[PDB]
Order: C-alpha cells, then structure tokens, then sequence
C-alpha cells in the first residue's frame, strides 16, 4: 500500500491529548503530520506551507471528534468543555452552533473512526490549491492516494454504507466554511479590539 | 510595548 | 438503482443552456439568473417534491455556489478569463482594477483550472451543482433528513456515471467531490468583497435602511 | 450674527422630536427614526431652501451620527445604561451578551459620559448636530458651498452662544467641536457591528441581494 | 499660548522636513522615527508617565502619519506625496485596491486641507491635538492628558486670531477636519485588515511569527 | 423577507 490507514491511525493515536495555546497546537500538528506517510519526503518549504495554510482546519476537525462524546458542547485540546452559553455570551456563538450541527453531530451521527477522521485530516493536510508549492502536482498525488485508501477502508470495514466514503469527503466543504469564519470572527475582534489595533503589525 | 518605548 | 438519473440532470444543465446572443457587471448576472436558477432547480429529479418552505431554503442557500460552478464550467472553453451568463467574458486586468483580483485568481486556479484539467463535463457539472444545492446543513429546513437522503442518491448515481464514461480512472469521483470545498470557499470570499464594497463606500446603511424614501419631506 | 441661524432656533427643532436584544429593538424602530431625523431636520433654520436633493443626501448622510448624538444626550439621566428612542433601557450586561459590547462601552465612556460631565445642553447639542448635518463633504451634494456656508453659520452662533451662558468656560466652545470625533469614530464602529452579523450571518446572508 | 506655546510646535514639525501599498508596508518603520521625534518636542508630553505615553502613542499612530502626508500633498496637484519620496497617483492607486481610500483623502483631507492655507503651524497644532487624546485605552492619568489638550488648541485659537483676523471662523474650521482625519483612519484600518483575511492564509500574523522549520526538530 | 423566488417556483 502507498498510502496505509493503519499509519494514518498511529498518527492520530500518537497525538491524543483565550488560548495561550498552540506552542502545544503547533506541536501537536507537526507530530501528527510527521506521521503521515508521505509527508517528509516532501520538499521541507512545501511542508512548511502545507501545515500552515492548513492549520486551522486541522484543528478544526479535531476538536470535533474529541467532543462528540461531550453533550451539546465542544472539548478543547486544553481538556476544556466548552457550552453555549459560555460561548454565546462571549461572541462565538455563530460558530459553536455551526461547528456542532454541521460538524460534530454528523460526526457522531456515523460513528466517525480515528482512522476515518485522520484519513480526512490528511486530505485536507496534502492541499494542492496551497499557493506557493514548489510544485503543486506531487502533493496531488498524495492526496489522491490518500483517499484511494480511504475508499477502500470504507468498503472492507463498512460494505452496508456503501455511501460512506462519499458521507466522509462530503464533511470537508463544512469544515472549511467554519474555518473561515473563524478567521472572521478573529479578524473581527481585533478590529473592534480594545485599545489600538494594527498594534499588531510585527513592524 | 517594548520596541515602542525606545524613546 | 440509477433514481435521480444523470440523464435527466444532463437535461437540466442544457435546458438553461444559454441562448446564443466589475462587480456590477455581475451584479446583473445572478438576478436575471433567477431565471436559470430556478428553472434549473425545479427539473432536478425529487426537487420540487420538497415541501416548497424547504424548497426555498435551497434555493437561496444554494446561489452563489451555484452560480459560481456555472461561470467556472463554462470558462474551461477559453483561455485566460471568465465568461459571464451576461455573455461578457473578463480579464485579469480588470478584474484586477475593479478590486475582485483577489476572487478573480482563486477561480481560474482553484476552480476552471481545475476543472479543465480533469476536463469535466456538464453531466458532472451539474451533478456537483445539485449536490450543492441539496443542502442539509442549510438553515430552516422541516425535513433536513429529507434533504440528506436525497442528497446522497445524487452522488451514488454520479458515482455510477463516472465509472461508464471514465473507467481508467477510478479516483475521479472522489476528484470530483473535492471541488466542492473550494467551490465552497470560493463563495464566501466573494460575500466578503461584497459586504466590504458596501462598507468601504458611501451611504452603506442605505441597503441595510431598508429601501430609500426620503421624499417625504413632503409630508 | 444669530439672525443667520439662531439657537434658540436650533433648540426648538430638539424640543420638537423629543419621544413623547437592543440590536433587536434598534431595528424594529426604524420607520419612527425616519420622522425624527426629517422632522427635526426641518425645523433647522436654511435646511428647507436647499435643493430637494441635497436633502436627502444630507439626512442619509447623517442618519447615523444623529441618532446616536440624540439617544446618548438622553441617557445622562440614566446611570450606566443607555436609554433608546423607545425607552428602552439598555446594560453592560445585556448588551454584552448581544455582542455590542464593543460598542456600548464607547458610548457611555467616549460619548454620554463627557456630555454629563460637561453639563451639555439642548442648544449646545442642538448646534453640533445641525454641524454634522450640514456636513459638507457628503458625496454627490450639488453645492458643496451652500452647505460650507451654513455649517459656518452654525458654529458662529455656537460658539457666540457659548461666551454668552459660559463666560467662565473659554474652553466650551472648542469642546464640543471635539466630540464629533468621537460621534464619528462610533458610527462606523457601529457600521461593522451590523455588517459582520448580517456577514457571520446565520441563516441566509446575500438575503440582502434583493434586486 | 500661556502653557503650550506655538512656536515650539513649529520647530517640532519642521525638524522632520510599482504599487503604493508595500508603499507605506514596506515604509513606515522610517517613520517610527519620525513619529517619535516629533512627539518628544511638544512641550508637554515628555513630562507624563511612561505608561500614559506610549498609549498615546499607538493610538495616534494611525492619523498622524495620515495627517502628515494629507498635509504634505497640498504642494502637488492631484496626488499623494510619501516620506519615502515616493508620489502615488489616483489611477495608481486605484488598482491595489484602494482607490476609495485615496480619494477620501484627497477630496475629504487634502483639498479641503489646502482650500484653506492650512500651515504648518496649524497642521502641528491638529497633530498634537490628535496626539494628546484622552480616549484613549488605559491611561492612569487621564484627566491629565485631557488637561494637556485644552492648552493646545487655545494656543491654536491665539494663533489664528493672529495671522488670520479677518476670518474668525477659521480656528473651528480647522476642528472640524479632525472628523474626516478619524473616519479616515478607520477607513484605513479596514483596508489593511481585508486585505490581510482576503488575499491569503492569514493566521500568521495572528499566530504569532512563523518556526515550523524546526517543525523538523 | 425575500418571496421574490417562491414566486417562479
Ligand atoms: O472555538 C472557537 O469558537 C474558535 C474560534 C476561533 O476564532 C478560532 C478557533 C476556535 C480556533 O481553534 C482557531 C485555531 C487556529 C487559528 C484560529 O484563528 C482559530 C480561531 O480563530
Ligand atoms: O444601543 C447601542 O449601543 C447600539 C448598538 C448597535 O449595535 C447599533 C446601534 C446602537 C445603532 O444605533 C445603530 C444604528 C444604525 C445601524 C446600526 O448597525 C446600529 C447598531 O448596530
């Protein structure tokens, strides 16, 4: 197999668990990718566009998958439920709402797999439409071996549904939507943000 | 901020 | 079971084929695409059978990602631009100038290119167009289930259709499929160069005030 | 002097408007905002001899600034709230909920509370709010200078009025001139407050698309 | 000008004598330096807390370079003249998406800026003005820099009875432009900050500053 | 709001 979903699984076993977050994000993203099969055979300029323009989806989907076992709310990788009213009142609830009825309860609603989901991660990760690879072509078929396997788990593993490989590719279109809209609402706040913005440019 | 407060 | 046969959603992508005859200019474009729009809607198969509150939800839900897939798919047939429902095919250059060279690119790389480069068709045109457009995460829907079932009737048979017509390739479905995130992502940037369009220039509020009836400092 | 455009003029145009989920009820009160704004526009001295067409310019223009000039003068009674048109009564905490929070906060620090302390008044409030509705640089007028002039005039009359009730405060009339700053900077604020909801907007956005 | 005389304003204003957006990016840390001299010589400022001045610092960031430049342009005629000696041009600029924020300024700051002879006393005295704001987030002593205030613009009401008595409007004409100066400098803001969400992966500035070479680690 | 569309339908 080139592309094996028992190594994908390793990955996302290997990485089980206001955010001063991320140096542990950062750690955790890198780690699992690593991991995946093909991914540092790849120019190391290509990963590093790779892990970050994907960075916020991958996060994304993994806060879904943690929190499905949670009730009406999201579990951060901090270990932290999260609940609407926490987070209505504190200005996300367009998100959290969209990130569990889009997100986490069709998540639930198949039984999403560890392998499953980390298949769908690598997906998402080997993004060809990323500006700037080096070339673009190479990471394509990657992802293109990627869900070759994936196609075939389903079937072994799932041969009732057979509508499943497609029920799994078709949660990506929401998982990138919420991540823009995160980026919205990130961008907004520092916007609206107290004191002066723009601080932000780093010179 | 620090860069800033060089006066 | 070929329910929901790519014959007749074949059908649908022609019947709206378009009579040989800025923002702005595609201001124009998607109302009178109304027209398309719905036309386009009411022959996919089981579509108009949705209680028509949801059936509505669709529609406008569905809409600008259905509009965009329609310009991406024709454009493969040109080099270098888009070519609108308006006729007018654009250029970079403009398209640049009048502000939406941001938007613009991401639709000739991510989106025609793309296209083209798997040399779709129209069958599997509008295939990816009813997918989108059978929306359950939409938002008001009495039979969200409803939705979702019917939905992946459309892909099961687009399944299908592909291993006919392409059998040396048995990853073009899934290629197809992937699209869709980009054609999703694709559509929200373009509300965010709307709504910054309107902000960014003067008496924004006009919109949003509802309808201008100022005139009345008669009574 | 005054006789171009007289205060105790101005001051009668307030006197005639005053009322006889704050995003929620904001909203729902805008046909009665539409009387208000033209209504005390009206009574403004000049305002009717101008081109039928600047008129709408200028109030459309303005819409937003005059209002939130109006409903945070009327909160001065009220302590740490914000009193709308309706009446309502608005509080950090329920408008923090509502995501306004931003916003809110501006006003009272910014905007109600330096009113209060400053002891602002009907004709002072008055005379800055015909100052940003003559308001000059507003596109497409057809005579920029008609309106040049009249705001001129205002602030003449302002500032005369001040020296007149405040010999004591050389500093009022300049003062107020300083708030429009501020009622400016609130205004697009609240402009990307009702953008962004309306974008991260649930349900069906581009709704607004309507022909 | 008992407290805040105008003449050392003059002498702080004088002592600082392709696509135009990298234009200012690529620009502007020159004029941090500017910004801070021109700070340091108004003759109060020095004199507050260390955490009150900085605040006003990133706070009037954004519409003293703006006023300056909107000042400058005066000497041309239908263009913006740069610190970086660079002149854009409205056909220029209107391609790297603002040519709505050009225009602004050149009709709502510039024009109006030179209808009027505004000169470099009067542009300083804005400055400080702008400079010494109360507003502004977290200030220990707020009313102290509020006070500072008062004493600039008086100055600047002094002045202008002085060169310019026949106009006796012309001081809160001046006021006046701080409005289209403020609403300006948002506008700004909102075309860096879409630009930054619409052309690119753009977390990174919001994630901090890029490592991941030692993503290998 | 918008029944423009429930009308072609
Ligand atoms: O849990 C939420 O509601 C939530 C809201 C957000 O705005 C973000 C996140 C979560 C992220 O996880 C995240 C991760 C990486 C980069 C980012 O910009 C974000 C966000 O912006
Ligand atoms: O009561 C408040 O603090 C308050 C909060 C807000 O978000 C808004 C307002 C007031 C407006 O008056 C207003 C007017 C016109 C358009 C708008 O979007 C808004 C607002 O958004």
């Amino acid at each position: 197999e080139d592309m094996p979903v028992e190594r994908i699984l390793e990955a996302e076993l290997a990485v089980e668990p206001i955010c001063q977050a991320a140096d542990k994000q950062l750690f955790t993203l890198v780690e699992w990718a690593k991991r995946i099969p093909h991914f540092s055979e790849l120019p190391l300029d290509d990963q590093v566009i790779l892990l970050r323009a994907g960075w916020n989806e991958l996060l994304i989907a993994s806060f879904s998958h943690r929190s499905i076992a949670v009730k009406d709310g999201i579990l951060l990788a901090t270990g932290l439920h999260v609940h609407r009213n926490s987070a209505h009142s504190a200005g996300v609830g367009a998100i959290f709402d969209r990130v569990l009825t889009e997100l986490v309860s069709k998540m639930r609603d198949m039984q999403m797999d560890k392998t499953e989901l980390g298949c769908l991660r690598a997906i998402v990760l080997f993004n060809p439409d990323s500006k700037g690879l080096s070339n673009p072509a190479e990471v394509e078929a990657l992802r293109e071996k990627v869900y070759a396997s994936l196609e075939a788990y389903c079937k072994h593993k799932y041969p009732e549904q057979p509508g499943r490989f497609a029920k799994l590719l078709l949660r990506l279109p929401a998982l990138r939507s919420i991540g823009l809209k995160c980026l919205e609402h990130l961008f907004f706040f520092k916007l609206i943000g107290d004191t002066p913005i723009d601080t932000f440019l780093m010179e | 901020n620090m860069g800033l407060e060089a006066i």
